[PDB]
C-alpha cells in the first residue's frame, strides 16, 4: 500500500517536473528515484484482474533507465519518459481497480489483490517515497495504532431516516402529538407538533425531544444551527405506522421555546447551549440531542385567536422545528461527504465491471446501509478501498 | 568531502565499484557520499564498510 | 506496557527458576537478562501514585550485578536475589496500581502514569523480554493492526436487562399477550406468554420473536440452546410499564413449537438452526434471533381441556420458554467472564484506594453501565487496564 502510493506519487511528479525545457536540477532528485523505481520493478511480472468484467492483463517490466546527464531537458528525454509513464501508470490503474473491487470478512485492511499482496515484500520496499496525501498519512498513522482525523466538508454521518413519532394518536388522528424528523447526510431537520397547542398541558408548555444517536465519534464540528425546520412547515398527508390509513398536517409554526441542543459522549455532556442559534461548535461527541418545548402564547391577537381554540376541531396545528446542519467535522474513521468524490470511484469501479455482492459491502454499495450497520470489519475495507481510491484518484484523474 | 572506509580492501572494493560503468547512479554517487560517524564524546565510531 | 510486561516476566521466571540448590545452565540465559535489567535500571528515579488514596512512593535503583560463576546455585545467591527481586516487585506493584487507577478521554490507548510514561522510552527497551501472555500478545498485535482474539469462558457480554413486553394488553390484565427475557451474563431466557392459548389466532399459532443486539461482535461460539426457560414458569405478579399496578402470571407450559434461532452479523443471516436444541455453534455473530411459537394443542386429555376455555376467566396461562447458554466464545474486543479475575482486580484496587469517579469509566465501576455503553475509547481504556491488570496478576497473586 505504501510502496502504491510512492509509485502513484512518482509517476504524478514526473508527469509534473518532467518537462521540456525545465533545468535538470529541478529534477535531480525525481531522476533518481524514477531510476530506483524502473530497477526495482524490472524482471517481474503481475496478473491484474479476474473478477467480474475486470480483464485479466498481465504485467512484464523491462525498460532501460533515464539519462543523467542533460543540464535542460530536451524532448527526446521527454518522450521517453512519457512511454515508461504512460506504461506504468496503465499498471497502477489497473492495480487500483484490481484492489478497490475486492474485499474480505477475516481482515480487510490486508491486500487483496494479487499484485497488490506480491508488491509488499521487502524487494519492493525501495521504491518508497513520501507519504504526503492524508489518506496515506492516516494509512501510516493508523498502522502504528496513532490518533488519525478526517476532515470532512458536511460529512454523511446520518443514514436516510425520514420517520415520525406519534406521542399522543388516535384512529380519528384529529388530536396528535409527537415529533416528526428528516435526518439525511449531515441535516437534521426536527418539528415536534401538537394540534391542541398546549391547551391542557401544564403549564401550557408540551416538551418535544429528539435523540441522534451517531455511529462514529465526530471532533471539532462546526454546526448550523438553526430554527423553523422548512421541510415539515407546509401541509401534508401521511400514511399511519403499520401503513393503513392516511392523516393531515396542517402546520402553523411557532418558534422554539426553550432550545436545548447537547451533545453527548458516552452519555456525558459535553457541550450544551440553550437558546442560542446560528453556528454552534461541538468538540467531542457520538450523540445530539435536542430539546425544544411548543408554549402556548398567553396574548393573541383576534387574527391568532381563531386559529387554536378550546374545542375539538383543529384546522391549524400548531407546530415547532430545528435544523441542525454539520458544514464540517473531523472523524477518526473514513465517511463520505460532499467535497471527495472517493466513493463515487469506488462505487463507478465496482458498478462498471458488474461485480458480484460480495460479503462485507451492501448490494449496489448502499450507503445508507453502510452507514446504518457499521461494523469494524467494514470500516477497515472501506478505509482500504477509499485510501485505494485516493491513490487511483491522484493518477487517473 | 573526506570519508572513511574501515579497511584497505574495503578501500579497494569502495575504488573498484566506484570506477567501473556498469553500477547504478545512485550506488556510484552514494560511494562519494557515505561519511563516518566519529563521536568523541559516549566513545562510539561508525565506519561504513 | 512492554517493559512493563518484561520486567514481570523476569521477576516471576527469577522467583520460578532461581532456586537453591539448582543448576546453572538452567538459570544462565535468566541471569543474563536480569543483569541486563539492573544495568539499565541503575540511576534511575521513579515516582507512583498521588491519586485518592494511593500514596506517593519514590523509587531509587542501586543494585549489583548477580553472580555468574556458580555451578549450583547456593542459598546465599538465592537470598541475594531474593532481596533484589522483592524490592523490584515492590515496584511493579505500584506501577502497575497507579496505571489502572488512572484514565484518559482522549487517547486511553497511551501510558497514562508517570513511571509508565518514563518506561517508555529506548533506553528501557533493552529491558525486553518475551511476550506470551494472550494479553501481551494482544497488545502486541493490536499494537501493529492485526486480528486479535480473547478466548472467554462464560462472557459478561449481555447488560443485565430483566423486563417484558405486553403485545396484547389492557387495563384489567386478564388477557396479555407478549414475551419476557432476562439478559444476564452470558445466558438469555426467554419465555413468550398468551393468556387466551391462541384460541383466537390463525391457525391457533401466535409468533413471538426477541431479537437481542450485541456490542461486539463473538466469534466461535458454543452456545447451549435449551427448551422451556425455568426463571418464567412459575406463578408471579409483575409490576406493570408505568409502575402502576400490578398484574398476575400463572404459567403452564407448552414446549417451544418451530425454533429458529438465527445468529446475524450485519443483518446477514450467518447461522440459522431449526427446532434443534442441546450445543449449537454460532461461528461469526453479532445480534441473536429467537423465533419460538406457541401453537394450541388439538387434541387434549380432559385434564388439558378444563385448563384452556373458549371463554374470558384463563387461570392458566400458557407459556413458552427458550433457554440460551454462551458457553464459550471469541471475542476481539475485552470483557469479563467467569474464568478471569481481571475485573475483579481492577475494581479492588479502584475501591481500595477511594478513586474518584472520572470521565471515563462508570462510578462504581459498574459492568452493566459499562457494556451497556461499550464506547470505543472506554474499550482502549478498559484493555489497557485489563492488561496492567493481567501483569501485576502475573507477579501479586
Ligand atoms: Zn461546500
Amino acid at each position: 500500500m505504501d510502496v502504491l502510493y510512492s509509485l502513484s506519487k512518482t509517476l504524478k511528479d514526473a508527469r509534473d517536473k518532467i518537462v521540456e525545457g525545465t533545468l535538470y536540477s529541478n529534477v535531480s532528485d525525481l531522476i533518481q528515484q524514477f531510476n530506483q523505481m524502473i530497477i526495482t520493478m524490472n524482471g517481474n511480472e503481475f496478473q491484474t484482474g479476474g473478477i467480474g468484467n475486470l480483464p485479466i492483463r498481465n504485467w512484464n517490466f523491462n525498460f532501460g533507465l533515464l539519462g543523467t546527464t542533460l543540464l535542460n531537458l530536451d524532448a527526446n528525454y521527454v518522450e521517453t519518459a512519457r512511454n515508461t509513464i504512460d506504461y506504468f501508470v496503465d499498471f497502477v490503474d489497473n492495480v487500483c481497480m484490481d484492489e478497490m473491487v475486492r474485499e474480505s470478512q477475516r481482515n480487510g485492511i490486508a491486500p487483496q489483490s494479487d499484485s497488490l499482496r506480491k508488491l509488499s515484500a521487502i524487494k519492493f520496499k525501495r521504491i518508497n517515497f513520501d507519504n504526503s496525501s492524508e489518506y496515506i498519512e492516516n494509512w501510516n498513522l493508523q498502522n502504528r495504532r496513532q490518533r488519525t482525523g478526517f476532515t470532512f466538508h458536511k460529512p454523511n454521518i446520518f443514514p436516510y431516516s425520514a420517520s415520525f413519532t406519534l406521542n399522543r394518536s388516535q384512529p380519528a388522528h384529529d388530536n396528535l402529538m409527537g415529533t416528526m424528523w428528516l435526518n439525511a447526510g449531515s441535516e437534521i431537520q426536527v418539528a415536534g407538533f401538537d394540534y391542541s397547542c398546549a391547551i391542557n398541558a401544564p403549564a401550557n408548555i408540551q416538551q418535544f425531544e429528539h435523540i441522534v444517536p451517531l455511529r462514529r465519534v465526530l471532533t471539532t464540528a462546526t454546526i448550523t444551527l438553526l430554527p423553523d425546520a422548512e421541510r415539515f412547515s407546509f401541509p401534508r398527508v401521511i400514511n399511519s405506522a403499520d401503513g393503513a390509513t392516511t392523516w393531515f398536517f396542517n402546520p402553523v409554526i411557532l418558534r422554539p421555546n426553550n432550545v436545548e441542543v447537547e451533545f453527548l459522549l458516552n452519555g456525558q455532556i459535553i457541550n450544551t447551549y440553550q437558546a442560542r442559534f446560528g453556528t454552534i461548535v461541538a468538540r467531542n461527541f457520538d450523540t445530539i440531542r435536542l430539546s425544544f418545548q411548543l408554549m402556548r402564547p398567553p396574548n393573541m391577537t383576534p387574527a391568532v385567536a381563531v386559529l387554536f381554540p378550546n374545542a375539538q376541531p383543529f384546522e391549524h396545528h400548531a407546530t415547532v422545528g430545528l435544523t441542525l446542519r454539520i458544514e464540517s467535522a473531523v472523524c477518526e474513521s473514513v465517511l463520505a461527504d460532499a467535497s471527495e468524490t472517493l466513493l463515487a470511484n469506488v462505487t463507478s469501479v465496482r458498478q462498471e465491471y458488474a461485480i458480484p455482492v460480495g460479503p462485507v459491502f451492501p448490494p449496489g454499495m448502499n450507503w445508507t446501509d453502510l452507514i446504518t450497520n457499521y461494523s469494524p470489519s467494514r470500516e477497515d475495507n472501506l478505509q482500504r478501498v477509499f485510501t485505494v481510491a485516493s491513490i487511483r484518484s491522484m493518477l487517473i484523474k | 568531502d573526506a570519508g572513511k572506509v574501515v579497511d584497505s580492501e574495503t578501500a579497494a572494493i569502495c575504488d573498484a565499484i566506484f570506477q567501473d560503468e556498469e553500477t547504478e547512479g545512485a550506488v556510484r554517487r552514494f560511494i562519494a557520499e557515505m561519511r563516518q560517524r566519529v563521536q568523541a564524546d559516549r566513545n562510539v565510531v561508525n565506519y561504513p564498510s
